[PDB]
């Protein structure tokens, strides 16, 4: 790997199970990806977006937004949007 | 003490993640779990450590043990350095994704000089509203620190950032591998008296938040809260809401012929109430009287006396693009996916006023035939759904914007103007 790209999911509600949430996305992330880490942050009004690290590579082929649509197929997802993408 | 964020751009071969690498290692910011792990290997050479070293970091990265920034203080700052992605399809995540950057290093080798990327990694650093430049012309050791081809390379670097409105910038001999002029000053090129790299990102001025400018708020999504009400979420990009504010919603209001606006009842970030929300927080926020059905991903925030500016499908505008990829040539009735901060829309190319010159800025043809991969490039688009936007000079923030087609990342453009019809 050399590129980490931070998608950031919203959940459906404040009462979304982010454990379970957390384990379904994580099995959704294609094999050529890898995953950083995942870290909570809270938003507004009980909102906590997830946010994963994931890894990929800086070519043709890799895209962090495909990544986000496997995610956005996931119940209790209401959205997930790629913020940064930087090498390592 | 003051925050500032940079983006190192430059063609992926050039070194500027070695150069990233350098100012982490002579800093001496490089946690001690790993230099105290090499210690058990012993004597390696210089060389054999410093990439040794800085191929710990990755892992450790990889394996979430910083791991999308590189940060590190400064006598007068704190500094965050983000590594871009050089494949041009992650072009549209660069203007849709995340933060202002304050500063780009861009880090152009000696070797090879300005290469065909070049004058991408210079219109993406405008296109991205950022204020200043540090140049470093990297690899003097391939040419043997001479002057003559430093002067060159800084010459030709200038014409590009020069035609995009960048001036009085530094530009830095270094060598990423060896060190010199990164952190260390040079023994090799007394030639030269300007800031080492280090001393440029000290330099930097300190960021002023856009909150002289209109209130936007491009809006990320919204829910309906039990007990609450409606909750728009988004990051505020210009201007300042405070609690008890009025806004309104566009192009939601256009839409449907009526204000979608109401009072801002209270703010929170990290879950904590602000009283007011500055340029950069991303925010929910409770707005009374407005419907959830009624406002959605891409509708923008704003105060209604400065109401966020709509182009309708009977509307359109004009922008500077270059042409970062296409299959075949971009011709009038070309029907692309235009992506601006929040929004997505089919837009559809109306003219093709000129091709630029990205050397000079000047027109070097008007009305061509078509465009094609690389092109520079003046044109009239029209918006097929009604969208945000505004002209760069007034609301950079909400002036940027990616094409996408067929999969993949065709243009990056900047928005001149708007005329109504």
């Amino acid at each position: 790997f050399n590129l980490v790209g931070v998608i950031r999911v919203m959940p459906t509600d404040p009462d979304v199970n982010l454990d379970e949430l957390e384990e379904k996305l994580k099995k959704v992330i294609p094999e050529k990806y890898g995953l950083a880490k995942v870290e909570r942050e809270p938003i507004a009004f009980g909102l906590v977006a997830l946010k994963f690290y994931v890894l990929g590579r800086d070519e043709e082929g890799y895209s962090f937004d495909e990544v986000a649509e496997k995610f956005e197929e996931v119940e209790n997802v209401e959205s997930a949007e790629v913020e940064t993408v930087s090498r390592i | 003490k003051p925050h500032v964020n940079i983006v190192f751009i430059g063609h992926v071969d050039h070194g500027k993640s070695t150069t990233i690498g350098r100012l982490l290692y002579d800093t001496g910011n490089i946690p001690e779990t790993i230099i105290k792990k090499f210690e058990e290997m012993g004597e390696k050479g210089k060389s054999f450590k410093f990439a040794w070293v800085m191929d710990r970091l990755k892992e450790e990265r990889e394996r979430g043990i910083d791991v999308a920034h590189t940060k590190f203080e400064t006598p007068h700052r704190y500094i965050t350095i983000i590594d871009a992605p050089g494949h041009r399809d992650f072009v549209k995540n660069m203007i849709t994704g995340a933060s202002q950057a304050d500063a780009a290093v861009l880090v152009v080798a000696a070797t090879d000089g300005v290469m065909p990327q070049t004058k991408e990694h210079a219109f993406l650093a405008r296109t991205l509203g950022i204020k200043h430049i540090i140049v470093t012309i990297n690899k003097m050791d391939m040419v043997n620190y001479d002057q003559k081809v430093f002067e060159k390379v800084k010459a030709q670097v200038e014409k590009l950032l020069k035609t995009l409105g960048y001036k009085d910038f530094p530009v830095i001999p270094t060598s990423a591998w060896n060190g010199d002029n990164v952190v260390k000053k040079s023994d090799k090129m007394p030639w030269y008296n300007g800031p080492t790299l280090i001393e440029a990102l000290d330099q930097i001025p300190e960021p002023e938040k856009p909150i002289d400018k209109p209130l936007r708020i491009p809006i990320q999504d919204v829910y309906s809260i039990k007990g609450v009400g409606t909750v728009p979420v988004g990051r505020v990009e210009t201007g300042k809401l405070k609690v008890g504010d009025v806004v309104i919603f566009e192009p939601a209001s256009t839409i449907f012929h009526k204000p979608i606006q109401g009072e801002v009842k209270s703010i929170e970030m990290h879950h904590e109430p602000l009283q007011e929300a500055l340029p950069g927080d991303n925010i929910g926020f409770n707005v009374r009287g407005v419907s959830k059905n009624d406002i959605k991903r891409g509708d923008v925030a704003g105060h209604t006396d400065k109401p966020p500016t709509v182009v309708r499908t009977k509307d359109t505008f004009k922008a500077q693009i270059i042409v970062l990829n296409h299959p075949t040539a971009i011709t009038v009735g070309y029907s692309p996916v235009l992506h601006a901060h929040t929004a997505q829309i089919p837009v559809r190319f109306e003219q093709i006023l000129a091709k630029v010159d990205p050397r000079t800025g000047n027109i070097v043809e008007e009305n061509p035939q078509f465009i094609k991969t690389g092109d520079s490039a003046i044109v009239v688009l029209r918006p097929m759904k009604p969208v945000v936007l505004e002209p760069v000079k007034e609301i950079p923030q909400l002036g940027r914007f990616a094409i996408r087609d067929m999969g993949m990342t065709i243009a990056a453009g900047m928005v001149i103007s708007i005329q109504k019809g």
